[PDB]
């Protein structure tokens, strides 16, 4: 009919790709298809894992005649959905439609359905998929088993929509459906190069097909692996045939497809390129010259994290595994944004304080009234699962309840962490950091004696009381965050003069900060417990403020020209106005 | 004693609609 | 049937594309592909989806295109013709099957349709089960044509997770605001109609006021679209509005009461002349509320920066935090702020939202629902009122899900409910309270000789909210309790309350300066606040009066005076009538 695309009369006249491997997975299905009774095969996989592409690969073999005598005469048809709920407006007229196509089906022998996207039109309440009520015209054919049907539904749709339901689950035959291996994903590539190679009438390198997977999967941490592969390779085809007006390039190369990637996923093409030796080499240089201070607790960290990719120890367990140590205010939370930052990771933040409650931890795992909403999934394990290659960044772990502290243990050993819907998380790729503001408390006690000039200078010996001492032997070795200097601080203040400047020179006000002034802002804005946190507050109350006032009416409005200045007997800032 | 949880229990809308005709003459 | 691109621009219907390179440079280079040959350009209304597809036929005929491109036709599609000029069945599909034979043979021939969504929900006349998606269904699988479609964000999403083949088959691409630069060159282009239109002349200077007045004031609409609007109309008003002298010129000052009118503005705004408000909200604050000099002062200078525009223009006008004990009007200051600006005050008692299911409304319903049609509260009061007062009143009774809400609010800016309809929250003023600081010992100190063993403040607020919601608010501005000389301040304005009352009525309140010292420091409680003096004020004054004026010689009208007695402590009230 016009709703379906004959795949067996697709394939005889050509147009279909071949299908690499996955004959473990298609075989499967020639078994299940075969049966008596529930024969109807289910394809569940994960999207871009090529599950139409089983199908019609499938329908291949038929007409070349690789497969039994059974399945000679067996022809398969592709059910259009979008053709079905076209123009309907009537909630029922769609069934109709079904119907005609499943009569003329049924009365044919040796007909196959390819339901594609089976989920959408079985859901189980409200969707906003097919959005019809397809399981009273769904389980009367797989009932009956005259026809049967592919359906190529999701592992999230699966576990709900088959799984509570008893009748479409006990006519059908699951097939899990998982990812190539890196190797196989090649391979495919090879047997698929030539027919994207006659079309862009470009030769592809046989580097660039190995490399483009490896970063493919990496830096666009959007689709799965098999999509990747065949998208970028399209993609860089297309922009080498067209990127010069005349001249033209029929080889490909490395940094070629590279600079394509950097599009889909918006990042520098200098990240994008397969330099991390590179950027690991000069990772202490770089964070240096980015930001300043901490130069001891940042080196340390760098021999570190050389050491996990260098590929030797246990690869299930996670690469990162160290617990920053230091009072807040110093940057501490900037290195690993800035770490993120160059390595092309992404960043999570996860607040330990609000986790607090008993109950909240549960969260982490699954929300507690999320019995309709299994998207979700835990909030933990969702960040994980949708970014395999980012920093978690925990703050305030010192207080947190002792469930808590188990969950970590059991990542750091087995390197898995479980999810009460079924997800597979791997910790593999992903670096773990957690900072606690301990000790400072201790550090800033005033002593009980009658002198009170003692000074504590070991909060490192708090850290490790605080902390059980199982969690100590995971983790291989914690950094620690040395007070800054006052020096330091100037470089602080002008950080933020910067970007007020910036935001003046859109109305023309300029602005002077003498030097006398940087120190009075440095040691208001400067506490030892919370260091420069309230120099934002500092800044903007002594800077802001009172300019607002004159800016809103006075000799400010226009002209800027501001200058700032302080006296030196009563140590006050005032700041002169010009028109 | 573990705090008590409530599960709510939200009802579909369906509804069913008129046809009117008109006759070619 | 169809219209060629290629040939409306040699004739000039389609003016010259300016900027959107990348674009272009995108859409061409996903066209080539192999497979997912057909882009998709989503975006917002008016960006210019349609000017963008219709731009490039323009480059095809000068040139600037990629030889790869060169000798390539547009074509577009006579939407309103088919979805009605073939009623009829047979027509539309004998019709479209002729131009499915034009579109093939000719692989330089590429189709474009805008509004590429109506042909998914395409209507048949009596059911035929043919329709344009369909037909063109094997051709674009096949590979031999190339079209261009063009959709709305919301209506994009709606139609991606239905239809997944049709989605592999077309490419997205990400549209973007142009530049200011970009926006005023445009407007020169379309100037000759525009102005030929309303026989006016639009200046140098209007054009690049009015793209920078409609962003800072009009954010419903997009930066193109916003031009277009402002510009026509403002031709128009020139046209009927001087209808005595019939000014023939353009001047800035025009375009911008334009803005102001579309933007629903007080006039003058645009004048800046409302800077004297601002400057002298101080004063009235100061005068209603008493007790709260500093805390005034700090939410009035956190205001000035926002108009003042020395913050992030994402950020809203103000995300502020009240806390501290009962009584010192934490939520009057926040009701008479509204009355001083003159801007509609938004009130959302956080007591009703309160459990997870209730705080969804904020946002809006769950669609298949009855209250699908109702959508989301918050969404459409800010909406509807841009320039308004936000309260969320007792915030830490609420769900801890709401927050997440404000957590959004105050980095980004703009909500978009579940409908898709975005709003903004750079003109809304966000003004927070909570009642977490009214704990505190009751007890005194244990000893002969009391001691202000005062609690604490801002130690139980951390634990109660998170940290990076606490961070991200401007500034959590504290009351003070109410001392004993500033409870004096507060009986002068209930009397004054209460003098209203009986104007109504025709009884003239006299009250003495001794009888106001004894109802202060007969209520004055410092953990109750303002509340006590009301009781004092009902008690002691409205109910005497209320008996005589029920029955007694009060039922006509007339003067009372109210004194106290030194030899007994105790108030007198003398009634005239
Ligand atoms: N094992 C494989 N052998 C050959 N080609 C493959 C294989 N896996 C994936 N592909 C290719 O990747 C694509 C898989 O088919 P698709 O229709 O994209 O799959 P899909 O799961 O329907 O995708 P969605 O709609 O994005 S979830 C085709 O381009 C295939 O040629
Ligand atoms: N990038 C652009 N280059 C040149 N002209 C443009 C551009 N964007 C918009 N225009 C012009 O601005 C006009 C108004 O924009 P619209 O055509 O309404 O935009 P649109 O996105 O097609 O709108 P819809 O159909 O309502 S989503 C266009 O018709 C063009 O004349
Ligand atoms: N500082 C003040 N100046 C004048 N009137 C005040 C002041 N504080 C409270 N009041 C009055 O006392 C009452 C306060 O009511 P609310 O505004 O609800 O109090 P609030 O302290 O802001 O909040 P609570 O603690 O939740 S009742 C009103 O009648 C106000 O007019
Ligand atoms: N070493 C530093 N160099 C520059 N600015 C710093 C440094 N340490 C702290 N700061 C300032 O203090 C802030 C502390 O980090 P921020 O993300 O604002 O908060 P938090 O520490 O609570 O995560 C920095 O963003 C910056 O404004
Ligand atoms: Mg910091
Ligand atoms: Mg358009
Ligand atoms: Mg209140």
């Amino acid at each position: 009919e016009n709703f379906t695309t004959n795949l067996n009369q697709l394939a005889r006249v050509g147009g279909i790709d071949p299908l690499i491997g996955r004959e473990k997975e298609l075989e499967r299905a020639i078994q299940v298809l075969c049966r008596r009774r529930k024969n109807n095969p289910l394809l569940v996989g994960e999207s871009g894992v090529g599950k139409t592409a089983i199908a019609e690969g499938l329908a291949w073999r038929i007409v070349q005649g690789d497969v039994p005598e059974v399945m000679a005469d067996c022809t398969i048809y592709s059910l259009d959905i979008g053709s079905l709920l076209a123009g309907t407006k009537y909630r029922g007229d769609f069934e109709k439609r079904f119907k005609a196509l499943l009569k003329q089906l049924e009365q044919d022998t040796n007909s196959i359905l390819f339901i594609d996207e089976i989920h959408t039109i079985i859901g189980a309440g409200a969707a906003s998929g097919g959005q019809v009520d397809a399981a009273n015209l769904i389980k009367p054919l797989l009932s009956s088993g005259k026809i049967r049907v592919i359906g190529s539904t999701t592992y999230q749709e699966f576990s709900n929509i088959f799984e509570k339901d008893r009748a479409l689950a006990r006519r059908f035959q699951k097939i899990d459906i998982t990812e190539p291996s890196i190797e196989e994903t090649v391979q495919i590539i090879n047997g698929l190069k030539p027919k994207y190679e006659a079309h862009h009438d470009v030769r592809y390198t046989a580097k660039a097909v190995r490399a483009a997977v490896e970063l493919a999967v990496k830096y666009i941490n959007d689709r799965h692996l098999p999509d990747k592969a065949i998208d970028v390779i399209d993609e860089a085809g297309a922009r080498a045939r067209l990127m010069p007006v005349s001249k033209r390039k029929k080889t490909v190369n490395v940094a070629d497809i590279e600079s394509v990637v950097a599009r889909i996923a918006r990042i520098p093409e200098k990240s994008v390129s397969q330099s991390d030796r590179d950027t690991l080499k000069n990772l202490g240089d770089r964070l240096k010259m980015l930001v300043f201070g901490q130069d001891k607790a940042i080196e340390a960290l760098t021999e570190a994290i050389k050491m996990a990719r260098a590929g030797l120890g246990h690869e299930h367990k996670p690469v990162g595994s160290f617990l920053f140590a230091g009072p807040t205010g110093v940057g501490k939370t900037e290195v690993t944004v800035q770490l993120s930052k160059a390595l092309g990771i992404e960043l999570l933040r996860f607040d330990m304080s609000e986790y607090m409650e008993r109950h909240t931890v549960s969260r982490l795992i699954g929300a507690p009234p999320g019995y309709v909403g299994f998207d979700q999934g835990g909030l933990l394990t969702d960040a994980v699962i949708k970014h395999p290659h980012a920093v978690l960044l925990l703050d305030e772990i010192e207080k947190a309840h002792p469930d808590v502290f188990n969950i970590l243990l059991q990542v750091m050993d087995n390197g898995t962490l479980t999810d009460n819907n079924g997800r597979k998380a791997d910790f593999r790729n992903v670096v773990l950091v957690m900072t606690t503001n301990a000790g400072v408390r201790e550090t800033e006690r005033k002593s009980i004696g009658l002198i009170h000039q003692d000074n504590s200078t070991d909060a490192m010996e708090e850290i490790k009381k605080i902390f059980t001492p199982e969690f100590r032997n995971r983790l291989d070795n914690i950094i620690w965050f040395d007070h800054l200097s006052t020096d330091v601080i100037h470089q602080v203040v002008d950080k933020f003069i910067v970007e007020l400047q910036v935001q003046l020179d859109q109305k023309g006000v300029s602005l002077e900060v003498s030097q006398e002034a940087r120190n009075w802002l440095a040691e208001k804005g400067y506490d030892r417990a919370m260091g420069a946190r309230p120099m934002a507050r500092v800044i903007q109350d002594n800077l802001k403020k009172p300019l607002a006032n004159e800016l809103l009416f006075g000799s400010l409005v226009d002209g800027g020209q501001v200058t700032v200045a302080l006296d030196k007997e009563k140590n006050e800032l005032t700041y002169g106005f010009q028109s | 004693g573990k705090t008590n949880d409530w599960l709510d229990f939200d009802q579909l809308a369906e509804e069913k609609v008129r046809d009117a005709l008109k006759p070619p003459s």
